[PDB]
């Protein structure tokens, strides 16, 4: 089957470069248009640049990035590649090396798994990690809610479990929020019956490991 | 209206 | 630039039933219109190509039909692997346009959220900011209100919210908003209030503390 693997994508601070490469198999490269199209977090498909074939002469490019990137192909390599000048954060997407389905045509078939390139000047931050203590109000013999606050830290991801892992059912973890300090947050939270809260533990094991950074913080009614 | 060339 | 115009931007479905999808164009694009899928984490899938082009390998319950400026995307029977979200492209003219989307839901019964209030940690408080949660868990329809209130004022602003995908359960939603003051701006209020307004809800709920209680 048809394949396209994107790579050199990563972090990159506003102002800088980077140089997307794409191999592809399983079609012969040089007989087909190629097109990047970019999907930044949480938004929808945004087209990038296209190039003819065979040569790739001839070269297409949104107002977005017309003069900050280039689109190039090595035909005796089967690579596409997207030269990206001056970024900046709104270039934060991941990128999709995509196929023209005809001759004729830049309308894609085949897409690649993506490459994420994040544009920001934050450094690498771990998590200060706070506990979202279950209410003294909690129902007696209902349901209690509780859970952890991870905040600030850089880049994405960070992973949560609950108990190392021996509790899944009732866990609710966010989407990871983009905050305008540039730092990310995000709350993980469970239900648990509220007569457990005297007896049971609950552990909430945050791993950021860009930062080396590995916290379990035990969850407790607030004292008072 | 068809302001594009792919096969050059 | 040409404009793709998706509606409904949210189509509710149940497995078995119809889906009709809209793609309107700003201008007159011919036939040159394509429909893409694409699920969670994963590349996007094309469903059919200029001309209403059925591609190879796709399943006959998809379909594409209309020119001009108004085209659909009918699924005759959903699937229940046809649950995503769906995009439209015209390869017309450059710059390629793509509408912003349609997410194709499960259909459930109205479920009314249950709300929980969260103060900050002394800890965080320690360190110079006060961040106050509000979790809305297990609740549809999908749209939900969070109003902040702090000692009755109505907070704009200084909130973000986050929302977790369907539940593969129960096929609900859950939602967490988060309100962030200085320590500073915390410490001069006593009343902490989250007002949620959903269709489940006869009338909207609200979770509340006070400062400095247990």
């Amino acid at each position: 089957e048809v394949q396209l693997v994107e790579s050199g994508g990563g972090l990159v601070q506003p102002g800088g470069s980077l140089r997307l490469s794409c191999v592809t198999s399983g079609f012969t490269f040089r007989k087909f248009g190629m097109s990047w199209v970019r999907q930044a977090p949480g938004k929808g498909l945004e087209w990038v640049a296209s190039i003819s074939t065979p040569r790739g002469s001839t070269t297409y490019y949104s107002d977005s990035v017309k003069g900050r990137f280039t689109i190039s192909r090595d035909n005796s390599k089967n690579t596409l590649y997207l030269q990206m000048n001056s970024l900046r954060a709104e270039d934060t997407a991941v990128y999709y090396c995509t196929r023209g389905y005809s001759s004729t045509s830049y309308a894609m078939d085949y897409w690649g798994q993506g490459t994420l390139v994040t544009v920001s000047s934050a450094s690498t931050k771990g998590p200060s990690v706070f506990p979202l203590a279950p209410s003294s109000k909690s129902t007696s013999g209902g349901t209690a809610a509780l859970g952890c606050l991870v905040k600030d830290y850089f880049p994405e991801p960070v992973t949560v479990s609950w108990n190392s892992g021996a509790l899944t059912s009732g866990v609710h973890t966010f989407p990871a929020v983009l905050q305008s300090s540039g730092l990310y947050s995000l709350s993980s939270v469970v239900t648990v019956p509220s007569s457990s809260l005297g007896t049971q533990t609950y552990i909430c094991n945050v791993n950021h490991k860009p930062s080396n950074t590995k916290v379990d913080k035990k969850v407790e009614p607030k004292s008072c | 209206k068809g302001n594009y060339v792919v096969t050059s | 630039d040409i404009v793709l115009t998706q509606s409904p931007a949210t189509l509710s479905l149940s497995p078995g039933e119809r889906a009709t999808l809209s793609c309107m164009t700003s201008t007159d694009i011919d036939d040159d219109m394509n429909w893409y899928q694409q699920k969670p984490g994963q590349a996007p899938r094309l469903l059919i190509s200029e001309g209403n082009t059925l591609r190879p390998g796709v399943p006959a319950r998809f379909s594409g039909s209309g020119s001009g400026t108004d085209f659909t995307l009918t699924i005759s029977s959903l699937e229940p692997e046809d649950f995503a979200v769906y995009y439209c492209l015209q390869s017309f003219n450059v710059p390629l346009t793509f509408g912003q989307g349609t997410k194709v839901e499960i259909k459930r019964t109205v479920a009314a959220p249950s709300v929980f209030i969260f103060p900050p940690s002394d800890s965080q408080l320690k360190s110079g900011t006060a961040s106050v949660v509000c979790l809305l868990n297990n609740f549809y329809p999908r749209e939900a209100k969070v109003q902040w209130k702090v000692d009755n004022a109505l907070q704009s602003g200084n909130s973000q919210e986050s929302v977790t995908e369907q539940d593969s359960k129960d096929s609900t939603y859950s939602l967490s908003s988060t309100l962030t003051l200085s320590k500073a701006d915390y410490e001069k209020h006593k009343v902490y209030a989250c007002e949620v307004t959903h269709q489940g809800l006869s009338s909207p709920v609200t979770k509340s503390f006070n400062r400095g209680e247990c």
